[PDB]
RNA sequence: AUACGUAGGGUCCGAGCGUUGUCCGGAAUUACUGGGCGUAAAGAGCUCGUAGGUGGUUUGUCGCGUUGUUCGUGAAAACUCACA
RNA sequence: CUCGAGUGGCGAACGGGUGAGUAACACGUGGGUGAUCUGCCCUGCACUUUGGGAUAAGCCUGGGAAACUGGGUCUAAUACCGAAUACACCCUGCUGGUCGCAUGGCCUGGUAGGGGAAAGCUUUUGCGGUGUGGGAUGGGCCCGCGGCCUAUCAGCUUGUUGGUGGGGUGAUGGCCUACCAAGGCGACGACGGGUAGCCGGCCUGAGAGGGUGACCGGCCACACUGGGACUGAGAUACGGCCCAGACUCCUA
């Protein structure tokens, strides 16, 4: 037979992305962002709303402070700075 | 504790010694590699990754380091001769 | 490597097994990638129920069948397809044929009347 | 396991026929000792306990082995009283005694111990065994030629045969076709309070 | 009542209202005896009654009955004490098993025959 | 003294039968289901307000919350139904 | 024939134990690793060429109380060391096409330069070797979410955070390191104190709820104690090792 044999394509993506507000645009190459999240209590039934303060990294330094941005999970790409600024579509 | 395996502890030993020769004589290899390339000379430079090439992957084809180190050094030096 | 494995169940005098595909490296008794088959002992034809093209596939890729767990493959001609030396062909004897559940009691009445 | 003393004394306390014809237990009604003739502080929680000891001494049937009969009667889809009055009409020496082939529970009783009977071709010495609808049942022949298993046979005037059994030649052949029916059984009395007293 | 007060903090149960102290709630413990002066019970129940302080294995030093009428039981006697509840004494909540370690059976007893460590009659 | 102790005599259980230790419910005795705070437990001595919760009428958007649906999915035993 | 001792493979890290520790991606439930490894089984193709050095054993001599230990000579190989063909493969320089998640991914892209192997035994059911392409299964890393208590624990934080370039690693990543910058973490409870392996489950409860992790199963941690290292595909290496103590035993 052939002396190479193929391999498979192993489909790939759908890295974690959600909507964000970037907050803390301020050391270089980094940005910090914030989510919402809208929870039912698992007792009472009051529905929780809280936040987490992600750190993203932002090669271009295109975002700013209360943006509307969009964030994708990387690989770690440093201790604490895991998301990718894509799809940029509110400033200020 | 002794248990019918002490030809496992002198066969590791021997392993574990010869090794230590080998990475002596290729860490070597690469820091003269390394003089070369820090002393700005190109043809020295280009000869010693040759030769390094062949070294480290003559190791790997060997039982001394993991194949995916010699490719990582190679490229490493390769880098520093192709920009000195 | 992969070995497919006979495991053992139920209470003690009486011996019974699943057929299952498994690493080495685990116990008799962990956990089954999947059971592809079961066989006892000590029921009378000592009666083979075996999931056959997922061993097909596991033959294929290299599943390596223990010494009894072989000789119950050739006892159902499986090792006859996957090798397919003569063919495949039902090899495993069965349970004898027996009455049903309602053809014993209307012999009972035929005989009673 | 089995228990020891005898049904003239239960009767009496009881207060019910358990023997059935219990001559000696219609002689003295009142419960046996000094102070059966002394009144009772009565209570509910007595008469349940009286139904429940009757039960459980009618049948020679003993109490761990009748606890879990409500149990498994509770777990069945139907009402709980239905349910324990048909189990409790589905043992084996009961399915034996309703044919009139045993002049006593404990005839029955002792039978399965000694291994007198046979249940689809099984011998059976477990009188908790469970006799399902359409077994084949048989009497065997060393216990069919004994004197007094002969007069039980021969002279079997007792009981009429319920419509869930069936003897159908002289083999003694009980070739039960159903299970017992609350409107066959003819029970005596009832077990909603057994019911209602377990559920709390 | 306010909800996200309850979210807030709440629900939590009053107090466990411990019993037994000798130690691991054991069924059973055992130690020395001593100080075996009878006291007196509560006034309508007019009577005395023979009790003991026992230092358990577990460390701890508890106060014991000594129930039936005769005692086995003297200084330095390795005696097991288990839990009990005499609202008839202050303070007093514990038994030794008679039949056992160091405690002779109470003699004759015959209405219970199973507590106060009276053996089977011959 | 039918309460003690003793005898019968009775109740029940049975190779068991009672005692101790612990947990759940009964307890609504943490009251989400399913509590209250004049006199029984419980409104701080009184203000404002950060955090927080929290929302008037009405137009369009989004469908996050929320619901509807397809599928991957949740080892075996679990536990149950049904069969042997 | 047979086989001790010996060389050399391989197995031994699994299979069994404990719940001390751990409040942690530890576990479970769902996904990514475009940031990755795999001896063993299955399956393509290609190769296996060739030279040389050494030793256990074996034997002689020597020191040490023992523990043990040295010198001299010899030993073969699927043992090791020289070297050769590999282009199936890797590294670099350039470059064409193509899919994009941005790093990038795919065409064993191409190109050109450079480099990288092997084995014998045995007649005997034959077993065996090298390299690569793929399976298979085993994995390694990251993340969503779930599940102790306690401010009579409110500040914590400098390799901490981010970037840069490198060292290192199987791969990412202050993982480490030189510089730069000053961030980053918390009342949606940091940082502390105490506490505890955890789940399928089990039991109570009508239900909710509550309590447990017996045994049977799923993983993890740990194997006089504390530090360190090894090898192999793979090591907290329980019946592997060294070092610092403890304890015990023997002691020239």
């Amino acid at each position: 037979g052939p002396k190479y044999t193929p391999a498979a394509e192993k489909p790939r993506g759908r890295r974690k992305t959600a909507i964000g507000y970037v907050v803390s645009d301020k050391m270089q190459k980094t940005i910090v962002v914030e989510l919402e999240d809208r929870k039912s209590h698992p007792l009472y039934g009051k529905i929780i709303r809280t936040t987490k303060k992600v750190k993203a990294h932002d090669e271009n330094g295109e975002a700013g402070i209360g943006d509307r941005v969009s964030l994708m999970e990387t690989r770690p790409l440093s201790a604490t700075k895991r998301w990718r600024l894509v799809e940029i579509l509110e400033k200020a | 504790n002794i248990k019918s395996q002490i030809k496992r502890i002198r066969t590791n030993e021997r392993r574990r010694l010869r090794n230590q020769s080998v990475k002596s004589s290729l860490r070597t290899a690469i820091r003269g590699f390394r003089e070369a390339v820090d002393a700005g000379d190109k043809d020295k430079a280009s000869e010693l990754l040759h030769a390094t090439s062949r070294k480290l992957d003559k190791a790997a084809s060997k039982g001394v380091i993991h194949p995916n180190q010699a490719a990582n050094k190679k490229s490493a030096l390769a880098l520093a001769l192709n920009k000195l | 490597a992969v070995k497919i494995k006979l495991t053992r169940l139920g209470k003690i005098r009486n011996p019974q097994y699943r057929i299952i595909v498994a690493d080495a490296r685990t116990r008799r008794d962990g956990r089954a990638i999947e059971v592809i088959g079961r066989y006892h002992p000590k029921e009378e034809p000592s009666l083979i129920q075996i999931d056959s093209e997922r061993a097909q596939y596991w033959l294929g890729v290299g599943a390596q069948p223990t010494e009894p767990v072989l000789a119950l493959l050739k006892i159902t001609g499986d090792w006859q397809k996957f090798k397919g030396l003569p063919g495949a062909e039902g090899t495993l004897k069965v349970k004898e044929p027996k009455p049903s559940k309602l053809d014993l009691f209307n012999a009972a009445l035929a005989e009673a009347e | 396991a089995r228990y020891t003393g005898p049904a003239t004394r239960k009767s009496r306390r009881l207060g019910v026929d358990l023997v059935g014809g219990d001559q000696s237990f219609e002689k003295r009604p009142y419960p046996p000792g000094q102070h059966g003739r002394a009144r009772i502080k009565e209570s509910e929680y007595r008469q349940q306990l009286q139904e429940k000891q009757k039960a459980r001494f009618s049948y020679g049937v003993m109490e761990k082995q009748f606890r879990r009969y409500y149990e498994e009667a509770n777990r069945q889809p139907g009402k709980t009283g239905d349910n324990l009055l048909r189990i409790l009409e589905s043992r084996l020496d009961n399915v034996v005694y309703r044919a009139g082939l045993a002049r006593t529970r404990r005839m029955a009783r002792q039978l399965v111990s000694h291994g007198h009977f046979l249940v689809n071709g099984v011998k059976v010495d477990i009188p908790s065994y469970r006799v399902s609808q359409y077994d084949i049942i048989d009497v065997k022949e060393k216990s069919l030629n004994t004197l007094p298993f002969q007069i039980a046979r021969e002279t079997a005037g007792e009981r009429p045969i319920p419509s869930w059994l069936q003897v159908v030649g002289e083999r003694q052949r009980i070739l039960v076709h159903q299970l017992p029916e609350r409107a066959q059984i003819d029970v005596p009395l009832t077990e909603q309070l057994i019911v209602e007293l377990y559920s709390k | 009542p306010t909800i996200q007060q309850l979210v807030r903090k709440g629900r939590r149960d009053k107090i466990a209202k411990v019993k037994t102290a000798a130690l691991k709630g054991s069924p059973q413990r055992r130690g020395v005896c001593t100080r075996v002066y009878t006291t007196t019970p509560k006034k309508p129940n007019s009577a005395l009654r023979k009790v003991a302080r026992v230092k358990l294995t577990s460390q701890v030093e508890v106060t014991a009955y000594i129930p039936g009428e005769g005692h086995n039981l003297q200084e330095h006697s390795m005696v097991l004490v288990r839990g009990g509840r005499v609202k008839d004494l202050p303070g007093v909540r514990y038994k030794i098993i008679r039949g056992s370690l160091d405690t002779q059976g109470v003699k004759n007893r015959k209405q219970a025959r199973s507590r106060y460590g009276a053996k089977k009659e011959k």
